[PDB]
């Protein structure tokens, strides 16, 4: 189905800091209002599919119990070129740049009926050829999970931001800004991705697009607004104020 | 050399820095340079190896006095200043190309190699290192290992890399297969021969790439991290962050990604120090024009001078005005010179504020004239006698003649351009 | 839509004549001066860059000509300043007693109390003005920062607003205790009553009316008096005027510290950036780009601020014309000193401005009467010495002509000048 | 310093030449700043790089130069139609404008004619010797208000005359000085004085 992202995807363009100025800046934004594919799964068929990656992508998720494990970030995800394996299972956060023959089925076998725990480890068979690694953040984690990544002149930038809501069906109404994660130099480009799951899904994905916005930042720091200024007239006009 | 009264804008004065300050990251791993230059064999120009290299202390001096390099050309930066300069990241580019074509690699160039397999950014910030390689790469019998492309669709964009093999069709014929009619293989062997001259031979070639400005700085160059100092005029240098100010401690709460800090102007205002993870204000030295207090050289070479917009405790060649005993502070900045009365006259030279400046004896006893810094008074106080019933009527009057002064024209004056700017030329 | 149509009922024996009257107290803005700027042409292009400014030096005087212009405006926003406000060689001051006829001058005269002895209004309008970035003003250290830290200064003005606030009651106690005598020579004390008689014999209309109305008078003034008072405290684009000049100066101020961003073709916008990665040679060739992009912008800047200073010059002119002639007389100049028959004004000072409250004679209730020319009595013509005459449909009348106040035709209010038969509209009636 | 109104235009005109005339003598950034010494050393193709730099440099001067003359001659006429306008309205005429012809009650003036300017002799009345009198609005005679036909009433102590305002010459008031209207009952402050 569709749901309407109304002002989220909005993450902290630079490493500077800003204080009670509004600054307008250039870059892959997810436009406000739009489409986020929203993705179910049932019980059977299960709905998982390949994902394409163009110029980044916003992805959420009303995460429980830490189902969602990760992504995977690709051209062919079959070992023939470089993939991407950030996951966090049960140890770390475990990121592995190689090649991987990755499953027709890939995801953590779990049997709903206590036995909620991986029992058929179909992610991939082995890591082959292989470039660079990386483990680190030993971090775990009604509650929102909002995502952005792009991959740019060869860093894949990631933007996370955690916050509790309500809503069953929708997107919160809000703002909150996104900050940077981590910045990961690999080097490559990126076509298609997937994400992960153990045996219920509920995820948002959505599509960066190059735009300018004008970020309001507060007293104190942090964003508190923004102004897309290509959504309507209005905002053009609040643009070219800079108000 | 005849200085009318009044009060005159001079040269400006500034806080000198007291000494200089860096602060660079102690990283101790020293960079794979030697590695990256050393390896076994390089790769052919279409399959170009590239080396990432970070999270090392770079020292281009080796790099730049060993003489084994006969070409050596930076381009965004210069070999000297290298040294005091850190980067976000560095690439590594090896591969071996004809000795002629080396003058090709540069930016913004054109020919075979530059527009087939190889490609430099019209703004490459890097330098571009190569030397023969002719005894350790060609063979008396031929080396024939080293590929290039021939021929492309179109040009490929800067640091693109090219490994396809697919045949080349250079007519409207369809090439359908592994060959056809005038179908030719992109990819063309290099003969290098011991006894090919000079231009021909195998040159090893490496670039070195790196950008600034865009993400904390990984790859510094080999100097030596000073003490830290604050509250002082200070020529600071943070990751390659030069620049001049006060250094203070701030309570800005920077975001553990945050480094740097930048005000409403668009400026430095605050930095992090790389050592320690610490949020430091940054100021620049106090500043402001200076302006001399003069009633004409007519009438005394005494004067009095104004640091507008100073204070007096912040307090040009000539010093013996520091020493005060008459230093006065007003709105408008620091008055030396000129003792304060608490009286009150009508504006002589204006000073600002409602301050103004003026010639006369007032003691310091009398016939010892000296200059004076007073409030200006706007006139004589006066109390109408008004009430009810009460007019007052003027009994007699004055015929008063006044003169008024207004300009109604000036000189025409008649520029030639031509004239002017190429005088008979 | 231009307005309400209106077709006057005109006719050629038919005379429209006021019975009342309303006090009409209308405020002015007029901006007086604006933010002094000193700009240190050589810190603003090559702040602390050695290298830079000996490559400056090549382009000759650019930066003292830029400074000579920067500072003939300021001392031009002083003259500006000085020429409307102290046009009083003494400053006079109320007397404790405000007995003043009914009128009340509570809101427009100094509050001792404050720590500024600066009016009700005058405080209104100080606070309705808001500047910008700074205005280093209240300021007990340094200026703003930003753009003071840039080369680029803001000097104080050389009069305070405690002064121009003096200044402005000295004009008023002088208006308010001696009419326009004040203006002329020295002040000359007389009842404010008596002073609006001698008004409403300026604007044409007798001064009994005053003498007859004075209560109603008063009322009428203080109530518009609290009416601009209201006006002020409620409305913020009263001061539109002020708030635009000093939004530009902060504008033009904003564009030329940002200018300093632009690369203008160089490798950085950064001078010490530059300095820091080039070699002397090929670092001339990027400092020389960004001198040259700064200096165009610091000359745009200059040109533009020169231009403004005309304006503000010609404004203040108007200012200082506007309290010679209205708060210091009577101004016969329609439309100059407010709308109607201009009474008296009011001076009051605005931040970089002054305010004037012009209070004028308005003409309220019109009625119908037939008029004539000349009055024919016993073979000879009479016309009205002052005034018009008019008839009520039966008997006639001479009256003043900016109010109803019919009188008796005699040979006083009348004179003579040939016969009948000559005047177009003459109408026979006896002539007492 | 009477004539430093005008010896400012000149003063500024005569800089804003010399800093024009000046400016020939900048390099700006070229190998020297004269035009025939850069003919003379290099050939055509190099030197004209000089002499570019040289033209941007001298175009930017006279630029600089012809702008600062258009805005202060705009200066210059707005007061050149100030004088005119003082010539028609103070010299032609007699002016009820206050300051305008200045300071004191305009009777009339006189042009005089300065070096690129024109000089007004300002000829003024100013009342010179104020006395204090007791003054009211009105006069009441026989239960009628008396007002001045124009003047003002003034009481030396005992008794009551009326004067022209700007000038103190007491007369009896009569029935020629004042004119009535009403009754005594509406003006505040009126007092009793017979009217001859
Ligand atoms: C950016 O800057 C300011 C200051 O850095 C910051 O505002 C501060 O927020 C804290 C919140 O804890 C305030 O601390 C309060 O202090 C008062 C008086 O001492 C206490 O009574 C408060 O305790 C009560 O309220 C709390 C909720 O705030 C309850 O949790 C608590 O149980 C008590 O009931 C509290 O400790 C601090 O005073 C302000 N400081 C200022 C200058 O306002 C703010 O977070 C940031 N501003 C933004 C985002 O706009
Ligand atoms: C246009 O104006 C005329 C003013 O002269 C009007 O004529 C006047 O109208 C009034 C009102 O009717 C009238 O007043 C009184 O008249 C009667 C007797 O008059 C005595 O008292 C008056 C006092 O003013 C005095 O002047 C007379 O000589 C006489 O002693 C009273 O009985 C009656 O109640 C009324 O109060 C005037 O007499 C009258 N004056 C003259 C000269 O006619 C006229 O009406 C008006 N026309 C229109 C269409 O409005
Ligand atoms: C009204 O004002 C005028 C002057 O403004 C007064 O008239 C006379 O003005 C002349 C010149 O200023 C003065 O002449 C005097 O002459 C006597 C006699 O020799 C001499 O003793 C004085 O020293 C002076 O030179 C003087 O101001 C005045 N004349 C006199 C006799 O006082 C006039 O007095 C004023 N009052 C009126 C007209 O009521
Ligand atoms: C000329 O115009 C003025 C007003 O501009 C007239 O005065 C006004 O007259 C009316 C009726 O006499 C007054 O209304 C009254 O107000 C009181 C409250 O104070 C109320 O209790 C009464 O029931 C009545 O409504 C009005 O207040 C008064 N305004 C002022 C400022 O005095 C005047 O009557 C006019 N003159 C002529 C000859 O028409
Ligand atoms: C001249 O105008 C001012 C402003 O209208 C007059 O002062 C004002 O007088 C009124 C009535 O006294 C005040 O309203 C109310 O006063 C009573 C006092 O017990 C109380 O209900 C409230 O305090 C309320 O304010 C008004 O506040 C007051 N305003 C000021 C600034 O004083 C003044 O009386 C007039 N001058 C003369 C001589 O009449
Ligand atoms: C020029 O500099 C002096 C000194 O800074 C200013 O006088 C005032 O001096 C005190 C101490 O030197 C400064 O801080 C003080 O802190 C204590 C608490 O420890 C506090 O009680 C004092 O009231 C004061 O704030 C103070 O910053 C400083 N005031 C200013 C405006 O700098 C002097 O006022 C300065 N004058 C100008 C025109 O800047
Ligand atoms: C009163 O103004 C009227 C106009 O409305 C004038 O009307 C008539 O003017 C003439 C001249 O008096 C008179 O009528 C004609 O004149 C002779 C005498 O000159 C008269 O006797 C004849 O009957 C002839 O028609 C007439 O008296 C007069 N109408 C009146 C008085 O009602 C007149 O000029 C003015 N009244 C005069 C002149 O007495
Ligand atoms: C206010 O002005 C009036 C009018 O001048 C003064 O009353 C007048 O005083 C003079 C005194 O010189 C009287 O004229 C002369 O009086 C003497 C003394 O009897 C006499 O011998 C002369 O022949 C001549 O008449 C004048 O008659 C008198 N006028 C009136 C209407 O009483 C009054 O003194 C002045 N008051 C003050 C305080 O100045
Ligand atoms: C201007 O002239 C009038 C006419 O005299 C003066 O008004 C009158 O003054 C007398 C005395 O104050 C009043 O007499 C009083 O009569 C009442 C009874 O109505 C009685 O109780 C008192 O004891 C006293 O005798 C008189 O009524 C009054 N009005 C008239 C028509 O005579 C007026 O005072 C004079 N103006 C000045 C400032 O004196
Ligand atoms: C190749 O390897 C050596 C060692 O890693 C680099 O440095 C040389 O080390 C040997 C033994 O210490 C010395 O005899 C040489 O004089 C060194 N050569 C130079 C240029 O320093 C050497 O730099 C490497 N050659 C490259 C990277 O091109
Ligand atoms: C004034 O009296 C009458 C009243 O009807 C006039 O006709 C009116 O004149 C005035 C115009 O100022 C207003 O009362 C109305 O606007 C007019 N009637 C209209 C427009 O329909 C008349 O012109 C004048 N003199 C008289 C009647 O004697
Ligand atoms: C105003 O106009 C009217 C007519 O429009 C004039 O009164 C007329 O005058 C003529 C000539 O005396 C008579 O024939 C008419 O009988 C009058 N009434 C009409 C034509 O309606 C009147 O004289 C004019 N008054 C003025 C001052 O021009
Ligand atoms: C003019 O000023 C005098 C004195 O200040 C006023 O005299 C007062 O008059 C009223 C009655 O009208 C009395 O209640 C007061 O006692 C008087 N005061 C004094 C000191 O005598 C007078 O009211 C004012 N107004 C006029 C028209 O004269
Ligand atoms: C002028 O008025 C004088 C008194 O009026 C005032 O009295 C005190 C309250 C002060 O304000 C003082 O300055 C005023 O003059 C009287 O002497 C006299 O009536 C008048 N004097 C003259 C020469 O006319
Ligand atoms: C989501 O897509 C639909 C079109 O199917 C349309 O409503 C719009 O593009 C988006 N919805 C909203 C509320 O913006
Ligand atoms: C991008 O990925 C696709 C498929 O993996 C590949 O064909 C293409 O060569 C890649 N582009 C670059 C510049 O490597
Ligand atoms: C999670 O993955 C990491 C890396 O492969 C591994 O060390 C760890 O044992 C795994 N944990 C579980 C429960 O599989
Ligand atoms: C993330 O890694 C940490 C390692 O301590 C682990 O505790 C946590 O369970 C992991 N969280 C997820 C969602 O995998
Ligand atoms: C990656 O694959 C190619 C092809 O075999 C090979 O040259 C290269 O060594 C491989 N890298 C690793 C770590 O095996
Ligand atoms: C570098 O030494 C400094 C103090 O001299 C210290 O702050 C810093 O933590 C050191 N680097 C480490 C521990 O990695
Ligand atoms: C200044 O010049 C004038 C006269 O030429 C005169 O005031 C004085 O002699 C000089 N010296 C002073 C004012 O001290
Ligand atoms: C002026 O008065 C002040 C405060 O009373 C005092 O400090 C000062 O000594 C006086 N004189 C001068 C020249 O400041």
């Amino acid at each position: 189905a569709y749901t309407n992202s109304f002002t989220r995807g909005v993450y902290y363009p630079d490493k500077v800091f800003r204080s009670s100025v509004l600054h307008s800046t250039q870059d892959l934004f997810l436009p406000f209002f739009s489409n986020v594919t929203w993705f179910h799964a049932i019980h059977k068929r299960f709905d998982n599919p390949v994902l394409p990656f163009n110029d980044g992508v916003y992805f959420a998720s009303t995460e429980k119990s830490n189902i969602i494990r990760g992504w995977i970030f690709g051209t062919t995800l079959d070992s023939k070129t470089q993939s991407l394996l950030i996951v966090n299972n049960a140890t770390n956060v475990v990121i592995k740049v190689c090649e991987f023959q990755f499953c027709n089925d890939p995801f953590l076998g779990v049997y709903y009926h206590k036995s909620w725990m991986e029992s058929e480890f179909r992610v991939y068979s082995s890591a082959n050829n292989c470039t660079f690694e990386y483990v680190s953040q030993p971090f775990l984690m009604k509650n929102l999970r909002e995502f952005v990544f792009k991959n740019i002149d060869g860093y894949f930038k990631i933007y996370s931001k955690h916050t509790p809501i309500n809503l069953v069906r929708d997107l919160p109404q809000g703002f909150s800004a996104l900050e940077p994660l981590v910045d990961l130099p690999i080097g490559i480009n990126i076509t298609r991705f997937q994400t992960l799951l153990a045996l219920a899904a509920a995820y948002y994905v959505g599509y960066l697009q190059p735009r300018t916005f004008l970020l309001k930042y507060n007293e104190n720091g942090t964003i508190t607004d923004a102004v897309d200024c290509a959504l309507d007239p209005l905002s053009e006009t609040k643009c070219t104020l800079k108000s | 050399f005849t200085v009318e009264k009044g009060i005159y804008q001079t040269s400006n004065f500034r806080v000198q820095p007291t000494e200089s300050i860096v602060r660079f990251p102690n990283i101790t791993n020293l960079c794979p340079f030697g590695e990256v230059f050393n390896a076994t064999r390089f790769a052919s120009v279409y399959a170009w190896n590239r080396k990432r290299i970070s999270n090392c202390v770079a020292d281009y001096s080796v790099l730049y006095n060993s003489a084994s390099f006969s070409t050596f050309k930076c381009y965004g930066v210069s070999p000297t200043k290298l040294n005091d300069l850190c980067f976000t990241n560095v690439y590594a580019d090896s591969f071996v190309i004809r000795g002629d074509e080396v003058r090709q690699i540069a930016p913004g160039q054109t020919g075979k190699i530059a527009d087939y397999n190889y490609k430099l950014p019209d703004d490459f910030t890097g330098c571009v290192i190569a030397w023969n390689s002719n005894n350790l790469d060609s063979k008396v019998g031929g080396n024939y290992n080293y590929l290039y492309r021939l021929f492309r669709k179109s040009n490929l964009k800067p640091f693109e890399r090219d490994i396809s093999t697919e045949i080349y069709q250079a007519g409207s014929t369809p090439c359908n297969g592994v060959e056809g009619f005038n179908c030719y293989f992109p990819l063309q062997s290099y003969g290098f021969q011991p006894t090919n001259g000079v231009g021909y031979q195998p040159y090893r070639v490496v670039v070195l790439s790196f950008e600034l400005l865009h993400a904390p700085a990984t790859v510094c160059g080999p100097k030596k991290s000073t003490n830290l100092v604050k509250n002082k005029c200070v020529n600071f240098n943070f990751n390659g962050l030069t620049g001049t100010g006060v250094l203070t401690e701030s309570n800005k709460k920077f975001l553990p990604f945050q480094q740097f800090g930048r005000d409403i102007a668009d400026t430095t205002d605050a930095v992090r120090d790389p050592q320690t993870l610490e949020i430091l204000d940054i100021t620049p030295c106090s500043f402001g024009g200076v302006s001399v207090i003069t009633p004409g050289t007519n009438t005394s070479n005494q004067v009095a001078v104004l640091y507008q917009g100073v204070n007096c405790t912040e307090v040009p060649t000539w010093r013996v005005y520091s020493t005060g005993s008459n230093v006065f502070q007003t709105r408008a900045g620091c008055l030396i010179g000129a003792e304060h009365v608490n009286n009150s006259y009508e504006c002589d030279i204006p000073i600002g504020a409602g301050i103004c400046a003026s010639y006369q004896t007032q003691t310091n006893s009398v016939a010892s004239q000296s200059i004076i810094a007073y409030t200006m008074s706007l006139g004589a106080e006066n109390s109408v006698a008004y009430s009810n019933n009460s007019i007052a009527i003027p009994t007699n009057f004055t015929i008063s003649v006044t003169t008024e002064i207004l300009p109604v024209s000036m000189t025409k004056t008649s520029v030639d351009c031509t004239m002017y700017i190429c005088g008979d030329s | 839509s231009l307005g309400a149509e209106n077709s006057v009922a005109y006719s050629n024996n038919s005379i429209a004549i006021p019975t009342n009257f309303t006090i009409s107290v209308t405020t002015e803005i007029l901006p007086v001066s604006m933010t002094k700027t000193s700009v240190d042409c050589t810190m603003y292009i090559c702040g602390d860059s050695t290298e830079c400014s000996n490559l400056l030096l090549q382009y000759g005087s650019f930066c003292t000509q830029l400074n000579r212009a920067l500072t003939g405006i300021a001392v031009e926003q002083d003259k500006n300043t000085q020429e409307v406000f102290a046009q009083v060689k003494q400053i006079y001051k109320t007397p404790p007693i405000k007995d003043f006829g009914g009128f009340n001058f509570s809101q427009i005269l100094p509050d001792p109390s404050k720590p500024s002895k600066r009016s009700f209004i005058e405080d209104l309008l100080f606070n309705k003005v808001t500047l910008a970035d700074a205005g280093f003003d209240i300021a007990a250290r340094d200026l703003i920062c930003a753009q003071k830290f840039n080369g680029l200064t803001v000097l104080p003005p050389l009069l305070t607003d405690e002064m121009i606030a003096q200044y402005t009651s000295a004009l008023l106690a002088g208006t308010i205790t001696s009419g326009w005598t004040f203006g002329a020579g020295a002040a000359l004390q007389i009842p404010f009553a008596m002073q609006m008689a001698y008004r409403f014999n300026g604007i044409g209309v007798t001064q009994n009316v005053l003498y007859e109305n004075q209560k109603l008078i008063a009322n009428q003034f203080n109530s518009a008096i609290g009416k601009i008072q209201d006006s002020l405290s409620s409305t913020a684009s009263a001061l539109g005027k002020l708030q635009d000049v000093v939004n530009q100066n902060a504008q033009a101020l904003n564009t030329l510290v940002k200018q300093l961003s632009s690369n203008f073709g160089a490798i950085s916008s950064v001078l010490n950036d530059i300095l820091s990665r080039l070699d002397p040679p090929e670092a001339e060739v990027q400092i020389d780009r960004l001198i040259t992009g700064r200096l165009q912008s610091l000359q745009t800047y200059v040109t533009q601020q020169l231009i403004r200073a005309a304006e503000i010059r010609a404004s203040a002119n108007l200012a200082a014309t506007k309290m010679s002639e209205c708060v210091l007389g009577q101004s016969k100049r329609v439309d100059f000193c407010g709308k109607g028959y201009h009474l008296m004004s009011f001076p009051q000072s605005a931040p970089h401005g002054v305010v004037f409250l012009h209070v004028t004679y308005v003409p309220a209730q019109e009625k119908n009467f037939t008029t004539a020319p000349a009055i024919c009595h016993d073979g000879k013509a009479h016309f009205p010495r002052e005034g018009v005459f008019v008839s009520n449909g039966t008997h006639w009348f001479v009256t003043q002509r900016n109010f109803y106040e019919p009188q008796i035709i005699t040979t006083d209010n009348t004179f003579v000048s040939g016969n009948c038969d000559v005047v177009i509209g003459i109408v026979n009636n006896t002539v007492y």
